């Protein structure tokens, strides 16, 4: 929805609409985790709903940087050297459920 | 013809008394570009029988003119880059034309060094200013001319890497700039010259061919 | 990735020797079939003509400087870049 942490309440709801361009970078952890500590009125319900949030973020963006990394990896090792009725239901009875009268 | 000697005479003349004037500082764009349209159509026939040396010392000072705004990186500085640019361009489609134009020359007339700095210069120009005012994706009149300019010269390269063997580091350079254009939106004519200078690329050489597949694999999202 | 890139930067610069010695041979080959083309200026010479014209053997600034014209030095220095 609205707000500064408008993304860590999608990921921590929904999930799905949360795109790749979105976890990247929109969110620093070191300053929006600080933010969520002493904001005013935080009831505690909803701050552990925020930290399951932020934490699926933390996950999403380990598991990109895995990615990205194993890519670069599998470049580098590169290099150039130039040197009939088979299975039908037995009759009907299967499928035919009878007319009621 | 025979010889028709006088527009043989035009650009014989303007060869010799623009690089006495300047041999005893570069020779300014109004120069190059009447060089270039007598290249193109007078000197599609008529650059050969001339003097060797001479052509040498003049493609190695348009060389060290190309240096000028290989890596460049770049109210009225800009305006100073756009001079720059135009002028640059138009030396090297001059250097990739002389280079090619006539169907015979004598060996050593063109030196690997004016290859590899044309085809660099291309390379940086092309992929950092061309692509990024033409596509939304990766980011007045002059950028329009330089698009004209780098069709020429791409062509025209195509065709000298038809005519003569290479070394495989220029190779893929080359193949890398070529390759590049196919992943931009409104490009079309450069899209097909690109085409001819790939298809020349995978022609001659049978070593590259899987580096051209992988390149292509690579990006098809 | 930081061993490959080790790994890399050698092979680096073992690729810089090998391209100074290679243009060094391209150099001498192109002038030994100049000296040859002006022998033909004295079947077999225009054979060596087309050799010269096949090879396309690109040349680099530091041609002209690598002027000997012993004919017979120059095929051991070809032969030492050779090998």
């Amino acid at each position: 929805k609205r707000g500064p942490l408008a993304k860590i309440w999608l990921a921590a709801h929904w999930d799905k609409k949360l795109t790749k361009a979105h976890v990247f970078e929109c969110n620093l952890e070191s300053s929006v985790e600080s933010i969520i500590s002493p904001k005013v009125k935080m009831a505690l319900r909803t701050s552990g709903h925020l930290l399951l949030g932020v934490v699926r973020i933390y996950h999403r963006k380990a598991k990109y940087l895995l990615a990205d990394c194993n890519e670069a990896f599998i470049k580098i090792k590169m290099a150039f050297r130039p040197g009939i009725l088979q299975e039908n239901d037995f009759g009907d009875f299967g499928m035919d459920d009878r007319e009621i009268m | 013809m025979m010889d028709s000697s006088t527009f043989k005479r035009f650009t014989a003349s303007i060869e010799n008394i623009l690089d006495n004037l300047e041999d005893m500082l570069l020779l300014g764009k109004h120069q190059l570009n009447e060089l270039g349209s007598e290249s193109a159509k007078i000197k599609a026939m008529g650059i050969m029988d001339k003097l060797s040396t001479d052509k040498t010392v003049k493609v190695l000072n348009i060389l060290e003119k190309n240096i000028q705004d290989g890596s460049k990186l770049s109210e009225r500085l800009w305006r100073d880059l756009i001079m720059e640019r135009v002028t640059k361009s138009a030396d090297a489609c001059l250097t990739t034309i002389n280079i090619m134009t006539s169907p015979n020359m004598p060996k050593a007339v063109y030196i690997e060094d004016v290859i590899e700095r044309v085809i660099q210069y291309t390379k940086f120009h092309l992929q950092n200013t061309l692509y990024p005012q033409y596509d939304p994706v990766y980011r007045q009149r002059v950028i329009v001319m330089l698009y004209n300019k780098v069709c020429d010269i791409v062509s025209s390269l195509s065709e000298l890497l038809e005519i003569q063997l290479l070394t495989d580091t220029t190779i893929l350079q080359v193949s890398s700039m070529g390759i590049t254009p196919f992943f931009v939106e409104n490009v079309s004519e450069l899209q097909l010259c690109a085409i001819k200078l790939v298809t020349a690329v995978f022609s001659r050489y049978e070593k590259h061919r899987q580096l051209i597949l992988e390149e292509i694999f690579t990006s098809l999202a | 990735i930081e061993e490959r890139l080790h790994t890399l930067e050698e092979e680096k610069e073992e690729l810089a020797q090998y391209q100074k010695w290679d243009k060094m041979r391209r150099a001498l080959e192109y002038t030994i079939y100049n000296q040859e083309l002006n022998e033909t200026r004295a079947k077999k010479k225009e054979e060596c003509m087309k050799k010269i014209r096949e090879l396309g053997s690109l040349p680099q600034e530091a041609f002209e400087k690598y002027q000997t014209l012993s004919l017979k030095q120059l095929f051991r220095k070809l032969e030492q870049c050779n090998t």
